[PDB]
Order: C-alpha cells, then structure tokens, then sequence
C-alpha cells in the first residue's frame, strides 16, 4: 500500500 | 554542532537544568534518529529519553524544542510496534494532539506526522488516537476555502495521516469517525496533487474493504465517478489504489456494483487488463470476476464493452495469479449468464485457454475450471449442441487433461472430472 | 453471493 509508517529524514 | 553525538552526551544535555542545553541535545537526538543507516532507536528508548521528549512537547515558550522533540518522537514511532508503543506509553498522544493547534505550521505538521505513525501501527492505537480527540483538530487544519493555499508537503502529510485513521480492519474504524472524516476525504479526492490523490484513494480503498454497509457509506458520498476518473490516471501510484477501491466496491450489492458500471468504469478495462504492471492486471481481473458475479444485465455490459476477448486474453497469457482470477471471472460468468451470453463466450475462444489451464498444479483453479466446463455444457444441453462442445474440447486436448484429473488427489476434482466424462465423453 | 471479498 502506502507505507504504514514514515521516518522523517534530513 | 549537533552532528553525531553519543547517546551518553544526549542524555547529559537533556538532564542538565538548562533549556538551551536541552534543546541542543534534543536536536542532536533528532539528527541521530534521522539517519538512514540504522538509527539507534532502542538505545534512545533504553536511555529513558521518551518521557523527556514528551514533556518538551508542552514547552510553548520554546517552539524549537517542541519541534525537535516532535521530530525525534516521530521517528521513534516510525519503527517497530514495540517502539511505537514506547512513544504512546510516554503520553505522546494527547501532547501531539495539543500541538495540532500550534501557531507554527512546521510544528503542527510534525504533530500530524507523528500521529500518522502512531495510528498506522494498528487498529488499537488508531482507535486510541481517535478516542483522545484527534479527528476534530486534524480536520480543522483542512477547513479552508481552497486546499491549494496550504503548503504542499503540509497537505500531503495531513492526507496521509487521515488515511491511516481509515486503515486496518479488525476492527474497522468507528462508524462515527468514518462519517466524520469522509466529507474531507471526498474533497481531497478532488485535489490536483498526485500524492494527495494517491493517499485519498488509499483511504477510500480501506473504507470500502469490508461489509456492504461500509461500502454504502462511501458510495452514498458520490465518489464513484471521481474514482473512475482516477482509474484512468497516468500515474501508477494513483491507479493502484483507485482500482483497489473500485474492486472493493463491486464486491458489494448489485446496486453498488451498478454504480461503478454507470460511472463508465468498464471502458477503462481494455487498458487495465493489458497493463504492464502485473498487479494491475491481477486486480483488474479480480474486479471483472466480481462484475461477472452480478446480474445478467451487468454481464451484458461486460459483453457490450468488448471485455470478453480481454478475459480470453488474460486466461491465455498472464501471470498465474491473474490467470486464476480470470478463471474465477469465467466460472462466475457461466454461472449467472444467459445461454446466449455463454454461447458468446465460447465463440470468443474461451475453451482452449480454459483447457490449457487444467494442467496447472493448483487444485483450486482446477475445481474452478471444471465448474465452468460444467456450466457451459449445461447451456449446450439446452441447445442440444453438446456434441459440438465435446468435440471442441477433444480437438484442443481438453479431454486428455480431464481424463487425467479422474485420478486426482482431491476428492471433488476426481469426482467432477469423472462426472464430465461419464456424461459427455 | 458469487461475490468474493478481498
């Protein structure tokens, strides 16, 4: 799907 | 400055009695947690930093440390369920919801993002985020006359977090929460940003994945024509969730299915059933199978749109998973169709690829196919053209494969195959 | 009835 969770990167 | 600190250094700074020292250490933690290569999430958790981060969320007098801690916590919550839980256990949910009302857009955005990760973990945390009252302030962020005035990244994050509030199925989201979110969702579905459109479609596909009462809540909002339009988008990340949504909808009542037919969905399927992405072909064929499970007038629409040759095509050559869905589509068709519709199917050349698939090492598709053979013979009996059909099957090697299936491991396979020969061969 | 959910 679209991702369950998202990390915010630099 | 704050690049590549040790966790020990971070702890030392956060434990100082000094707000600026705490800010610098928190920013250092955020940079650690932001690196692509194996961020030390568990070390940060084990150092006991989460309660400190959560308390920093409440420091309205120091918006930078609010932002840095929100970001840090966002990235902890982006991890495993155990890591997301640590964030929730630290009291982060009500603190983030309070931050939705921040005067600083970059801070409210980060709060939106963090809540998306928390809700995205599963049904329980989703429902817990909803119980703490997140939906009203989230929707309020979108209460503007024109979505285009919002920052692009900001709108994308909001849309993504709303979709996670719609996501997961045991249980599905509270009906009242879904009712509350849907009008904003409908509006986002008409926005012109491809990522917003993708995530809006995902949300709708989640909401339509369940009992027919759930489907009806969505269909009653009049979104089906917009979904069909998005079904024709050039962007694969939009077509995929649009198609999942449309497919979900036609698992519903005949009336709900008729809505997607009325909206013109079937004219898109020549492209979808030959699409280069195997997943699209598979989902499209599954969708067709549920349309051929409909009324005879709906089967007739499939015929009128010239889609039976496309089904023959997929049955003839496709990824195996797609072929199995085509098999279903055919068995459904022959189950509910009129004699004339079934005759048409044969005249389109269904028999040979149908027979070719009987050699598959998948007992399920075999049962499906044998059922279809049965149905076509039943129609052929009403016409008395059973002889002609038997020959057709023989001339293409079908009788051989059916003869073999008599000695099959599965009971109903052996049974159905012998029954066919003992009645038509 | 012949419908198949996801």
């Amino acid at each position: 799907s679209s991702s369950l969770k998202r990390k915010r990167l630099s | 400055g704050t690049v590549n600190w040790s966790v020990e250094d971070i702890v030392k700074g956060i434990n100082s009695n000094n707000l600026e020292s705490q800010l610098q250490a928190t920013q250092a933690a955020r940079k650690l947690l932001s690196r692509e290569k194996q961020p030390p999430i568990d070390n940060i958790i084990r150092a006991g930093l989460i309660p400190k981060f959560v308390s920093f969320l409440g420091k309205t007098d120091c918006s930078p440390i609010q932002f840095e801690s929100a970001w840090a916590l966002t990235n902890i919550a982006s991890g495993t369920s155990e890591q997301t839980k640590a964030v929730v256990d630290g009291g982060a949910i009500p603190a983030f919801i309070s931050l939705l009302a921040s005067p600083h857009a970059h801070i409210s955005e980060q709060a939106v993002w963090a809540l998306g990760n928390i809700a995205g973990d599963g049904s329980a945390f989703r429902d817990l985020v909803i119980k703490h009252g997140a939906i009203d302030p989230l929707l309020a962020l979108l209460a503007v006359p024109d979505l285009s005035t919002l920052a692009c990244g900001y709108l994308r994050n909001l849309t993504w977090t709303l979709s996670n509030l719609c996501r997961n199925k045991n249980p599905a989201p509270p009906l009242d929460a879904v009712e509350q979110i849907l009008p904003t969702l409908v509006r986002l579905l008409h926005h012109n940003d491809p990522e917003v459109l993708a995530d809006s479609c995902w949300a709708i596909s989640y909401l339509t994945d369940g009992p027919n009462e759930r489907i009806e809540m969505v269909v009653k909002k009049g979104v089906v024509p917009q979904l069909v339009k998005l079904l024709g988008a050039t962007e694969l990340p939009i077509v995929t969730p649009a198609l999942r949504a449309i497919g979900n909808i036609v698992t519903g009542t005949d009336e709900q299915t008729q809505k997607v037919i009325d909206a013109g969905a079937l004219a898109v399927f020549p492209s979808l059933l030959t699409n280069p992405k195997t997943n699209i072909q598979k989902e499209a064929t599954w969708t067709m199978s549920n349309i051929t499970a409909g009324r005879q007038d709906q089967i007739q629409q499939v015929v009128n749109h010239g889609l039976v040759p496309f089904l023959v095509g997929v049955l003839s050559k496709a990824d195996f998973k797609t072929q199995k869905e085509a098999a279903w589509a055919i068995t459904n068709y022959t189950s509910g169709g009129t004699v004339e519709q079934i005759v048409y199917l044969v005249h389109c050349g269904i028999i040979e690829p149908l027979m070719n698939l009987l050699s598959a090492k998948d007992t399920k598709i075999i049962q499906v196919i044998l059922d279809a053979i049965s149905n076509i013979f039943q129609a052929a009996e009403k016409l008395g053209e059973t002889e002609k059909l038997s020959i057709m099957i023989e001339e293409c090697g079908g009788l051989d494969k059916i003869e073999a299936l008599q000695r099959h491991e599965n009971e109903s396979v052996y049974k159905a195959s012998l029954n066919l020969i003992e009645k038509y061969f």
